[PDB]
Order: structure tokens, then C-alpha cells, then sequence
């Protein structure tokens, strides 16, 4: 139930009540969540944290999805860690930027 | 046939990597503690 | 080797002729075949410890010049006789003064923007307008807009210059005939 | 110029010496250890005594710092003031900064190193006098925290430009400002001549030579869309390359490699100058990763090189040089890896080499060519220089055979680079 | 114009004044000028009083 | 991939991939699986086109989950590139989901693609 | 100091110039092209229509231009002065493509074949009065054949005897190529791929001495390829398939001998090795020939994506070292692929090339020179001075 | 539950609307399509995305 939802309610899946007060007012969803306590949005620093719990959240959702549907699956981490390396050098040219100028 | 020479020197070569702005920015995260011999392949990987 | 300055002079007038250093100066006088005499200066170092091994170039200082080829034509500017503008065949529109030399100035080629907005077409490396073959200036209105009205050997169309600015006008005006333009005139 | 410009330049000039209370404890108060209201109240002795306990145990790591206890950190130098003697005591005294930091730029992750340049800073006014040494130094340790501190105290040089909206900031440097300050030219001039007083006193060490190559390669590849500005750049790193393979390290050689690798890719160079910096590869060659990565660069720098002339015999001096550093076996191993490296080019000018140059070793040519696979161009001129041989000398088995193979595959070419020259009948009446 | 000069008691502050109107007192060891005033009419000669918080 | 049902042949592909190509130009379908399961909750999908060549084919094989629970039809094809020139963007796109309308005018295309799809299941 | 492993600062500090100097290189640098523009073409004698299609002479100095203003005219081309040699309007005929064809066995025919929305094609005998005559028989085929439009003209070798003449071959409707002699009109034979045809390229490929064969290439929509042996009995030699690309709009073989770089000598006949499908969304895929004939689903090279919408023209230099991809669709889409790197230039065409909306290019076969033509009927002239 | 139907319809159609305005104000070559009664719509170029 958790691998058949989108990327976009596991990157939301905690904030539910700020969600929806959000919504039935015309104001501005969270961008956190409960994934929010992940190490990669921890290691992240500014508004790149609602940007790499969107990309975590994506990357979380193809894993995770790859973890309930599969029949092949073999217990050692492979897709994650791919995952993982993809969010980690995403997260990685989004903390080389700098909106100052140099 | 100096024509047909230079069409087959023309012909024989091989498709590479060119050099980009960003072909070697993602190396100062893996520079630390590596040895230089390490850093000469990972460049060479990138080169090819 | 600390730099090269290529080009300071035409290789085709003899290349740079004599260059010296004025002695404890770090300016230095050169001067070529091409009428043309320049100043390039060393400026100081930018680091502020090393400085021997970090050279800044040598940039260019004051230089007198005229033409490299013989003026194919001659105006006066004024009725005071004091400016008299001067076309080569080198293609340039030089302001001679007949009172100080130092207030001689190359009329300067840089086009204005089109008024409309659309592109202006050309070649992207810039050169000199083809050799003047006559002029009309005519300083009533100086100042308030193009002044001097010109035509280039072989070209379908007379420029205008603005002598108060010391630059091209705006207008080129065209024969509407596809015929080269072989008088210019403008009122007083 | 104007009055308050005249006197900026005298406040630069002035900018050490304490005339009040105020400024002695404005410039008093920038230290490396502590905050500023400890560091102001601190004293000479206080900081020269632990200093000297720091240089102790630094020079018990290392000991090439005792001369240093006995002159920059010795009992006068309490009492030795910085602006109060000359010009040529300021040059003295000033190399001998230098000295201590190009020797201690290697330590920067060891607390004693911290706690002995303190007194640097704080007695001989070392991040506002002798600063462009100590950022040059201190260049690698930029996602650190000591490089957090020196950026917080140093007063920036011009040079150094780009680092002025990381002054005072809790964040460090990033990558792309350290391939932006080393994408000037003046930096380029300034860091080379830094590195050749780092290779004269023998103390580059590895994690210096990559971050080194990291943002000169970077350089080039920011630069790799305009020619102007690659020929500007090219004699400063290729100057640098062969000041690096003009020494005895094996990172730095390797550094060296990577660089000339880098450039020769980037852009295509002279045939010449490839020619002259294989040369400067081979002339001291000594170890064994240097001779894996040199291998690797003399075949990506022959590669890389277009136009008539790419594939001619390389000249008796450098053939015969490269031949005692690289033997027929390193060669065929080399050939044999499963990566399968791109050797076309080198291959065939070794081969070419060793028909115009050898005349022994054509057995083992016959091996190499069997293993590498070439272009209709190089195995061409292969077999027009292989068919002057058989008109010069008489023709063995060896050549023979070697003719079976370009029997073998593709007889074809080895008919039409016959009847360009030659007949089929009359060569096998040769041989 | 020609710039006459003055120093304060103790050497620490300068005092110049042009002939054409350009006083300017300061700390000439220091970089710092604390007072930089045109009076465009032709000025003579200053001193500081008893400090260099005051000047005529 | 063994575990695509229903796999499209070369013809039905083309004329899919053709309703998918007029469907772009109509700003007609989502493309990506998170959007496609988007208008799988929502109910305003016509058909699900999913793509038989992710190296993962488990980021795909739910919603088909979740279709045969809304009995919306779908349809693998073999290309992820070619679904993403016919969606027309400059990415590969796994999965693509036509939306709804009932004023569109590739409506009779849309419910052609989608009986033959059906067919097949 | 001093009076007078040192090579390398030896000969950096001999040179001043640190690349390939004029003349060795003889293959183009990459990601800089080096390309003057001349006098635009038609400039001399003005077209009053867009410019649908343009061809070089084979040997003479000599440019073809034709749109849907049913004329044709030729162009003397040098730097200067582009003149008119001559000029023949077709009435009731609009011209959709033109065609020099020069033939192997005597080279001395000179044809153009002109063809446009009609059921017949027209054939100039050039003589510099025309002799020009009008193909419009199908021999027993005019269902599948309703429009002259898309044709090619390609050389064919009998195969029993070393005699060669020149085909035309049509795209017709469903599957359909019909391919017909280019002096008797006679319809020669005819492959049927299954699909809806697009587009289709000719590719020669050498036997032995004086012997080549000719291959048909045509493209479905979709992205089947099929290849056609047509110097014997037009059969199906290989059938692969486009990995990607699902709107197919126009193959080119390049690198040898193409319909658009024709061979003047038999023996001058090459083999291609490059081959761009370019498709409607402005993908062109670029597979190599020299190792993507056997795969039967072969991977391409590259895929470029550089410009966005429909791929109308994409032409090969004769050396097969630049690849000019173009849309008709949108103005001054027009890129010029560097390949083996298949990498875009970068420093033309600019934002103030006068383009236009592209929509015909060609290459000449000596000079290495552009020639574009855009839909306000100019043919603007560039020229690359690496040839 | 009949009203609930056409309280999800009404909302169906109007959000249908929304979604067509700001697809429409997002970016690309556009042209409004008319058709017999006065029903319009936009027909987009055909143009994949940079």
C-alpha cells in the first residue's frame, strides 16, 4: 500500500494535517514530511532540503516499489544503493551552487 | 587514387570523449586521501 | 617570456621600426613605418609578495598618429580654420587640427543602434569603410544632428558623420537607382 | 588622485603597527586558537611558551623544524619586532616565513601545527604581512575548518579575489569558487611559481598534487570552448608539467601525467612540443605507477594528433630512449590487458620505428600486430616500409612471415601498396 | 594652491590647508582623515587648538 | 521482459504510439508513472501505456495493480526512448497515462486505441 | 648567473604558436567550425517561391535551385558574382525535387530530373531551345504510383554484363518504391515495405574491379528499416529496426558515395558509413555502418537532440565528416554535426545567420560549400575553408 | 447520494476548466482552435521540449 502510492505522497506522507489545512485554504503545502528525519535531508542545507526530499522521495518510491513488487529481489541493496549514489551526487551539485557571486 | 588514400585516412578514425566545462567537477569529492595513481585512472575514465 | 604584443604596427609599413625603453621607466616608446608613434607602460605587480614572476602585460599609454596611406580627400571644418577633416585611403576619416597638433582625432566608425530595433547586417569582423571619395560638411546645425555627408568608392550609398561628436552618423542614405554615388551636397 | 586615496595606500602601508590602544587590540585580537577577548588579553609569553611546546612536538613528528626553534622561534624573537628593522631583515625574516610554511603546509590536520603557527600569526603579523604564502599554503585544506579560521583573520590579497564573500562565513569555499579562483592567469603564474619552490625544497606531498591537478584540469576544461584563451594557458601548465617531471617524486609525476593528458585532449598541440614532452616523460622515469601512467600518456598524447605526420617513425634518440625505459615484454603485456587502451597511433609508430631503427625485433612486431587491431592507413604505411625493407636487405624469415600475415588479412592492400610499388610477381621472387 | 602645513603638539595629527580652499586635518600615520572641507574662498593658514578635535 | 502483459506488435505500437503523439499536441497525457498513478487514483485516465524496457521492471508492474482495480485498460510497448518521442520530450518516459475529456477531438482515436487495446486485455 | 629533460622548456620556449598549423590536419576540428559567407546564390536572379530543392553539379560549377513556382534555374556559383546560366519554367508543373544526374559510363549525359504533385517527371537533357522530355508512364503500376514527388536517382550495374545506367525510384503509396530507367522510363522492379514508406536512401557497396552493387534503404514510419539488394531481383537482404524514434521522417547514408556526393568514376564508388534517421520529434539517431551492419537491432552511435522540431533535410558532406541537420518548420534550425565525435558546433550557425526557415541544404561536392535555402526563395552561400 | 454525484461532476467539470487555463498559460507555440458552436480550444505546435 505504501509501494503503490506516488513519489509525491511519500515525500508528504508525514505532514498530513499541515497538508490539508493547506489545501482547504489556498495556502502552501509542507515539502517535508516524515522524511524529512532522513540523513540526506539532514546532510542538505537551505530550500535544497525540499529539493532532495523531492528527489529522495522519488528515488525513495522507485526502491521501495522495486522492494514489494519484485520476485527476483535478493536482499542485498543493489537498487537502493544505486539510489542512494544518484541522490548523494544530485545532493552533491546542488550543494556546489552558490547564489552569491564570486 | 592520393583520393582514395585520403578518404581512408579520414575514415579511419574513431569516435572520442571531448573535454565540457563540467567533464571533471564531481573529482573534488573523492580527492581526499586517494593516491595520484587512483586520480590517473578516474581521469583516464573519464577521457575514455 | 613575459608577453607578446602582436600587431602594434602594420608589417606591411615596415613592422615596428624602433621600440626603446625610456631609461628607469617601465614605459615604452614604440614607433612604426605606418605614421604612427605609441607609448605602452608595465603596470606594477598584482601580487603583492611574489611580484617578480607575476608580470601584468604591458597595456597601452597616449600615441600620436595620422595616416598610413595618402588622404585621398580634404575638407575644412570650420571657417575658422582650425579643424580640417581628411580621408585616406586606408580607409579612415582623420580631424586634423591646424593649431595643436594633439587635438587630431580619428573620426570614429562606430555604428548607432537601427531605429527600428531590427538587426544591422555586416560582417562580424569589423573593418574600415571603403576609401572616401568626396565629402560635404556643412556646420550650421552642429551639434543637433549629422553634419557631414560622405561617399566611399564603389558603395550605393553616402554616410553621415557628426563632427561635434567626432563619430558616424545614423543615416545612410541611399541612390535608389543601384547606382554608385559619385557627388554629395548638403545645404547651408 | 585624491587626498583619502593617498591615504588608503598609507593605512595599507601602516596597517600592522599599533599606534593606540584601539588598534593594538583590533589587530592583538585576531588569533588562529582562541576568540577575541581571550586573545586580547593573552600576552607574548603566554603564546610563545605553548607555541614552543607545539613546535616541540611538531619537530618530534618532523624533525626538519628544530632550525626553526632555533631561529623563528627562539627567546630573541619575543622581543623581536617585525616593523622596527629594515628592508633586507624583512627579506630575511620573510623567507623565513615562507620556509616554515611551505615545510608545515603537509601537517595542517595535527592540532600541534595550529598551536605553532599561532605564534606566527599573532608575533610576526603573518596573515596581514607574509598572507599570500600562508593562502597558497593552506589552499588544499579549503572544506576545513583551519581554512574557515585563516579566512575569518587574513586580509585578503587581490589576487585572491573570489574568496571575499567567504570572509567571516560559516560556510566553506566550494569547488566551483576554487576552479574560479584558478581560472585567472595571474593566479595560474602566482600557483606555479608557488609549486616550483615546493619542488625545489622537496615537500609536495599527495594530497597537495591532487588538489593541484583537480583544479588545473578544471581550468582547462572551463577553458576548453575558447582557443584564445587555451593558448594563453598553455604555456604556464605545460611550463608546470615539466617542472614536475623534472623531479624525483612519483605523485608529482603522475600529476604531471595527468595534466599533460588533460591538455593534450583538450586540445590538439604540436607534434613538436608532443615529441619534446614524451622526451621530458621518459628522462626521469624511475618508478613503477609512474611508468603505468606513462605508458597511458604517451599512447592518449600520440592519439590525440591529427594531420600528415601523426604516424611516422618517432626519431632514433627518443625510439632508443623509450626502448630503455619500456622493453618488448611491457609493451605486449600492456597490449594484452582486457581494457583494451587505445593505442593506435603510438602502436604504429613503434612498429615504424623499430623497422626504420631495429631490424632485429620484427618477430615480435609480427606478435604485437597480431594482438592490436589498426586502420587501413597504418597498416599501410606498416607494410610500404616492410616491403623497403626487403629492398634494402635481404629478406629472412622473419619478414618473410611477417608477409604471411599481411597475406593472411587483407592481401587485398598488400596488392594495391604493391602495384602503387612494386609487382606481386617480382616480390615473390624477392622472397 | 600651495599647501601650508601643520602638525599637531603631539605628531600624531596633520593639518594642511590650500591656498585655493582644501583644509584637511588627519592622522598622517594612520590612514584616517577626519576632516576633509573645501572653503572656496583662498584660506591662509590653520593650527589645531589644544587637540586635534578643534582647529582654526 | 517476461513479466510486460500485454505486449502491443509493431501495429497496434504505431497507432498507440500515434494517439500518444496527438494526445501531446492536445496536452492530453501525463507522462511518467507518478502522474500516471495520479490519474489512476483520481479516475480521469482513458488508457495506461507503460514501457517494457526499465531495467527495473518493478518501478512499473503496480500500476497495473491498481488498474485492474478501476478496470482502466493498459498496454506495454517496447520502447521507453520511443515513448518519449512520441510524448515528446527530450527524456526517456516509462510510463504514460491519457487523460480524460469528452469535448477533445482525438476522442474517436482515443477510444479506437483503447477497444483494441482491450481486446488483448 | 649563467651563460649559454630541458625539452619540453626547450621547445616551449622556441614556439609561439602551439597548434596544427594550415594543412596538417586534413580532418575537421571539432566544436569550431571555420565557415565564410559568399554571395547568396539566387541573389543575382530572385525566386518567387520557396526554394524546395537544390543540387550541385557533379563537376561543374553549376547550382540547381527549383521551388513551387514551376521553374528551375541554374546558377554559374563562384565567390563573387553568382550568375544565372539559364532558366526554364515549367507551366502547370510545380517542382518539388531536381536532380543533376550525371552518368558512370561516359559522364557526358547531364540530366535533371524534376519532379513535383503531378504523375509525371520531368527530364532536361542539357545542351546549353531544350530538349527536355515528360515520364509518365507506370508500365502496368499507376495505381500505387499517384504523385512524382519524392523520387531518387541512383546508378544500377547489370550484373551479367559491366554495363551501368541510372534508375529513378519513386515512393509511392503503401509500401511501394518503383524503380525505373532513367532514359527508357521503363519500370524496372519494385519493393514493398510494410508500413507507411517516409523516406529512403541509396547505398553503393564495392565487389571487385569494375563490379558494385546497389542497395535500396527505406524506412518505415514506425522505424523498421528495410534494405533492398537491387542489382538482382529487388530482394530483402536485411531487416533491422530504429532503437527509438517512432515518427520516422527522412534517412541519408554518408561518408561515400551518396546520391547527393555521386561518384564521376566507377572505381570511385564507396562504401557509406554513416547513417542518420532523423525523426518529428528532432531526434537523428546516427548508427556507424562499419560495425552496425550485422547487429539486426544495432545501437546508434549517438542520438542528437539539439534542435526540437521536425527533421526535414539532414545531408552529409562528401567526406562524410559533417552531418547538416534541418527543419522546415521552425526558422534558422539548421545544426552542422562534427562526427565521428557527434558533437554539435558550437560557434555556427549564430543568432544572426540569416537562415530563415530551412527548408532545402545542400553541400557541394569539391568545394566544401553550403548552400541553404529558406522559404522567402533565397539560397544563401557559405563556404568552409577546411576544404 | 444523488446530490453527492452531482456535487463530484460539478466539481469535475470545473476543475477541468482550471487545469485547461493553466495548461494554457504555461509556455509553447499555441493557436485557438474554434470550432462550429463557439467551443474553444487550444491546439498546440507540434514541438517536443527543449
Amino acid at each position: 500500500s505504501l509501494a503503490k502510492s506516488p513519489a509525491s505522497t511519500i515525500q508528504i506522507l508525514g505532514a498530513e494535517k499541515a497538508l490539508f489545512r493547506a489545501l482547504k485554504t489556498k495556502h502552501d503545502t509542507p515539502k517535508y514530511g516524515l522524511l524529512y528525519h532522513a540523513s540526506l535531508v539532514g546532510q542538505a542545507t537551505g530550500k535544497n532540503k525540499g529539493k532532495i526530499a523531492r528527489v529522495l522521495a522519488a528515488k525513495a518510491a522507485v526502491s521501495l516499489r522495486y522492494d514489494a513488487l519484485a520476485e527476483d529481489r535478493d536482499d542485498s541493496g543493489d537498487i537502493g544503493l544505486e539510489s542512494r549514489a544518484k541522490v548523494e551526487n544530485r545532493l552533491s551539485q546542488l550543494e556546489g551552487r552558490d547564489l552569491r557571486t564570486t | 587514387d592520393e583520393e582514395d588514400i585520403a578518404l581512408e585516412f579520414i575514415n579511419g578514425e574513431k569516435k572520442d570523449k571531448l573535454v565540457n566545462m563540467n567533464s571533471f567537477t564531481s573529482m573534488f569529492d573523492n580527492i581526499q586521501n586517494v593516491q595520484m595513481d587512483t586520480f590517473f585512472d578516474r581521469v583516464m575514465k573519464v577521457l575514455t | 617570456r613575459i608577453h607578446v604584443l602582436k600587431n602594434i604596427h602594420r608589417e606591411s609599413y615596415g613592422g615596428v621600426t624602433q621600440a626603446t625603453f625610456l631609461n628607469g621607466q617601465p614605459i615604452i616608446v614604440t614607433s612604426g613605418g605606418d605614421n604612427s608613434l605609441k607609448e605602452y607602460v608595465f603596470d606594477p605587480s598584482l601580487s603583492q609578495g611574489s611580484g617578480d614572476v607575476v608580470v601584468q602585460p604591458p597595456r597601452y599609454l597616449r600615441s600620436r598618429g595620422g595616416h598610413s596611406q595618402p588622404p585621398s580627400y580634404i575638407a575644412f571644418a570650420d571657417s575658422q580654420s582650425h579643424f580640417m577633416l581628411s580621408a585616406s585611403k586606408d580607409r579612415s576619416l582623420w580631424s586634423f587640427s591646424l593649431r595643436k597638433d594633439a587635438q587630431s582625432q580619428e573620426m570614429s566608425q562606430r555604428l548607432h543602434k537601427k531605429q527600428d530595433g531590427g538587426r544591422v547586417g555586416g560582417s562580424t569582423i569589423k573593418s574600415k569603410f571603403p576609401e572616401i571619395v568626396a565629402l560635404a560638411i556643412e556646420n550650421a546645425r552642429i551639434g543637433e544632428w549629422e553634419n557631414i555627408i560622405t561617399a566611399h568608392k564603389d558603395e550605393k550609398f553616402a554616410r553621415t558623420w557628426d563632427m561635434r561628436n567626432k563619430r558616424v552618423g545614423r543615416w545612410t542614405f541611399d541612390t535608389t537607382d543601384d547606382g554608385f554615388v559619385k557627388s554629395v551636397a548638403m545645404s547651408q | 588622485s585624491s587626498l583619502s586615496d593617498q591615504l588608503a595606500q598609507v593605512a595599507s602601508n601602516n596597517a600592522t603597527v599599533a599606534l593606540d590602544r584601539k588598534r593594538r587590540q583590533k589587530l592583538h585580537s585576531a588569533s588562529l586558537i582562541y576568540n577575541s577577548k581571550t586573545a586580547a588579553t593573552q600576552d607574548y609569553d603566554f603564546i610563545f611558551e605553548n607555541a614552543s611546546k607545539a613546535l616541540e612536538e611538531l619537530s618530534q613528528i618532523e624533525p626538519k623544524f628544530a632550525i626553526f626553534s632555533r631561529t623563528l622561534f627562539s627567546e630573541s624573537s619575543i622581543s623581536l619586532d617585525r616593523n622596527v628593522q629594515t628592508k633586507e631583515e624583512i627579506k630575511d625574516l620573510d623567507n623565513a616565513i615562507n620556509a616554515y610554511l611551505l615545510l608545515a603546509s603537509s601537517k595542517w590536520y595535527l592540532a600541534p601545527t595550529l598551536h605553532a603557527t599561532e605564534w606566527l600569526v599573532r608575533r610576526f603579523q603573518i596573515h596581514v604581512k607574509n598572507t599570500e604564502m600562508l593562502l597558497l599554503s593552506t589552499l588544499n585544506y579549503y572544506q576545513t575548518p583551519v581554512f574557515k579560521r585563516i579566512l575569518s583573520i587574513i586580509k585578503l590579497p587581490p589576487l585572491f579575489n573570489c574568496l571575499s564573500n567567504f570572509v567571516r562565513s560559516e560556510k566553506p569555499p566550494t569547488a566551483l569558487t576554487m576552479i574560479k579562483l584558478f581560472n585567472d592567469m595571474d593566479f595560474l603564474k602566482l600557483y606555479t611559481s608557488y609549486l616550483d619552490q615546493c619542488i625545489k625544497h622537496n615537500a609536495t606531498y599527495t594530497n597537495q598534487l591532487l588538489f593541484t591537478t583537480c583544479c588545473f584540469i578544471n581550468v582547462v576544461a572551463f577553458n576548453s570552448n575558447n582557443d584564445e584563451k587555451l593558448n594563453q594557458l598553455v604555456p604556464i601548465l605545460l611550463e608546470i608539467s615539466a617542472k614536475l617531471l623534472a623531479s624525483k617524486s612519483k605523485d608529482c609525476q603522475i600529476a604531471a601525467h595527468t595534466i599533460l593528458v588533460v591538455f593534450a585532449t583538450a586540445l590538439p598541440l604540436k607534434k613538436t612540443i608532443i615529441l619534446a614532452a614524451m622526451e621530458t616523460i621518459l628522462s626521469n622515469l624511475d618508478a613503477k605507477e609512474a611508468k603505468h601512467s606513462a605508458l597511458l600518456t604517451i599512447c592518449k598524447l600520440f592519439q590525440t594528433l591529427k594531420g600528415q605526420g601523426n604516424v611516422d617513425q618517432l626519431p632514433s634518440k627518443i625510439f632508443k630512449l623509450f626502448d630503455s625505459k619500456f622493453d618488448t615484454v611491457s609493451i605486449l603485456t600492456f597490449l594484452d590487458k582486457e581494457d583494451k587502451p587505445v593505442c593506435d597511433k603510438f602502436i604504429t609508430s613503434y612498429t615504424r620505428s623499430i623497422a626504420r631503427y631495429d631490424r632485429s625485433k620484427l618477430n615480435i612486431i609480427l606478435s604485437l600486430l597480431k594482438k592490436i587491431r589498426l586502420e587501413r592507413y597504418e597498416v599501410r604505411l606498416i607494410i610500404t616500409d616492410l616491403i623497403y625493407l626487403s629492398e634494402i636487405l635481404e629478406d629472412k624469415s622473419q619478414l618473410v612471415e611477417l608477409f604471411e600475415y599481411f597475406i593472411s588479412i587483407n592481401e587485398d592492400l598488400v596488392l594495391k601498396c604493391l602495384k602503387s610499388l612494386g609487382l606481386t610477381g617480382e616480390l615473390f621472387e624477392i622472397r | 594652491g600651495p599647501y601650508h602645513i601643520k602638525y599637531a603638539k603631539n605628531g600624531t595629527h596633520l593639518l594642511i590647508t590650500g591656498r585655493k580652499g582644501h583644509v584637511a586635518s588627519m592622522d598622517w600615520r594612520k590612514g584616517q582623515l577626519r576632516a576633509e572641507l573645501f572653503l572656496n574662498e583662498t584660506c591662509h593658514s590653520a593650527t589645531y587648538l589644544q587637540n586635534e578635535q578643534y582647529f582654526a | 521482459n517476461p513479466k510486460a502483459f500485454p505486449l502491443a506488435d509493431a501495429a497496434l505500437t504505431q497507432q498507440i504510439l500515434d494517439v500518444v503523439q496527438q494526445a501531446a499536441n492536445l496536452r492530453q497525457l501525463k507522462k511518467g508513472a507518478n502522474e500516471a498513478t495520479k490519474t489512476l487514483n483520481r479516475g480521469i485516465s482513458e488508457f495506461i501505456i507503460m514501457a517494457a524496457d526499465c531495467e527495473p521492471i518493478e518501478i512499473l508492474l503496480h500500476l497495473p495493480l491498481l488498474c485492474e482495480d478501476k478496470n482502466v485498460p493498459y498496454v506495454f510497448v517496447p520502447s521507453r526512448v520511443a515513448l518519449g518521442r512520441a510524448c515528446g520530450v527530450s527524456r526517456p518516459v516509462i510510463a504514460a497515462s491519457i487523460t480524460t475529456n469528452d469535448a477533445s477531438a482525438i476522442k474517436t482515436q482515443i477510444y479506437a486505441v483503447k477497444d483494441k487495446i482491450e481486446t488483448l486485455l | 648567473d649563467e651563460s649559454d629533460i630541458n625539452a619540453l622548456t626547450k621547445i616551449l620556449s622556441t614556439t609561439y604558436n602551439y597548434k596544427d598549423t594550415l594543412s596538417n590536419s586534413k580532418l575537421l576540428p571539432p566544436k569550431k567550425l571555420d565557415i565564410v559567407r559568399l554571395k547568396d546564390a539566387n541573389a543575382s536572379h530572385p525566386s518567387h517561391s520557396a526554394i524546395q530543392s537544390l543540387s550541385f553539379h557533379p563537376s561543374k560549377p553549376l547550382l540547381l535551385t527549383g521551388g513551387y513556382d514551376k521553374t528551375l534555374r541554374i546558377y554559374h556559383i563562384d565567390g563573387k558574382t553568382n550568375h544565372l546560366v539559364t532558366s526554364l519554367h515549367l507551366v502547370g508543373s510545380p517542382i518539388q525535387t531536381c536532380t543533376f544526374y550525371t552518368s558512370l559510363s561516359n559522364q557526358n549525359q547531364q540530366n535533371i530530373f524534376t519532379a513535383g504533385r503531378r504523375r509525371y517527371m520531368h527530364s532536361w537533357d542539357l545542351s546549353l531551345t531544350a530538349k527536355i522530355e515528360k515520364f509518365s508512364r507506370l508500365y502496368g503500376h499507376e495505381s500505387t504510383q499517384r504523385s512524382f514527388e519524392n523520387f531518387k536517382v541512383a546508378h544500377l550495374q547489370n550484373s551479367q554484363t559491366n554495363s551501368v545506367h541510372g534508375i529513378v525510384l519513386l515512393q509511392g503509396n503503401n509500401g511501394w518504391i518503383n524503380i525505373l530507367h532513367s532514359t527508357s522510363g521503363l519500370w524496372l522492379m519494385g519493393c514493398k515495405i510494410e508500413g507507411v514508406i517516409t523516406d529512403f536512401c541509396i547505398d553503393y557497396q564495392p565487389i571487385s574491379r569494375g563490379k558494385f552493387r546497389t542497395i535500396l534503404i527505406a524506412v518505415n514510419a514506425y522505424g523498421e528499416v528495410w534494405e533492398f539488394d537491387l542489382n538482382k531481383n529487388g530482394h530483402v537482404i536485411r531487416r533491422w529496426k530504429d532503437q527509438g524514434g517512432v515518427g520516422i521522417t527522412k534517412i541519408q547514408v554518408g561518408g561515400g558515395t551518396t546520391t547527393t556526393c555521386p561518384a564521376l568514376q566507377i572505381s570511385k564508388i564507396k562504401q557509406n558509413r554513416w547513417l542518420a534517421v532523423g525523426s518529428e520529434s528532432g531526434f537523428v539517431n546516427l548508427y556507424d555502418r562499419n560495425n552496425a551492419m550485422t547487429s539486426s537491432t544495432p545501437t546508434p552511435v549517438a542520438a542528437l537532440d539539439q534542435l526540437t522540431t521536425t527533421i526535414s533535410n539532414l545531408q552529409f558532406s562528401p567526406d562524410g565528416q559533417i552531418l547538416c541537420m534541418a527543419s522546415r518548420a521552425v526558422k534558422d534550425a539548421l545544426r552542422l554535426v562534427h562526427l565521428p565525435s557527434c558533437s554539435v558546433f558550437s560557434n555556427w550557425p549564430t543568432s544572426g545567420t540569416p537562415l530563415g526557415k530551412v527548408t532545402s541544404v545542400a553541400f557541394s561536392p569539391s568545394g566544401g560549400l553550403l548552400a541553404v535555402g529558406n522559404e522567402q526563395g533565397k539560397v544563401r552561400l557559405w563556404k568552409l575553408n577546411h576544404y | 447520494v444523488k446530490q453527492h454525484l452531482q456535487r463530484e461532476t460539478q466539481l469535475k467539470q470545473v476543475q477541468q476548466r482550471m487545469d485547461a487555463q493553466r495548461e494554457l498559460l504555461k509556455k509553447g507555440s499555441k493557436k485557438k482552435i474554434v470550432d462550429s458552436s463557439g467551443k474553444i480550444s487550444f491546439k498546440w505546435k507540434k514541438q517536443r521540449k527543449r
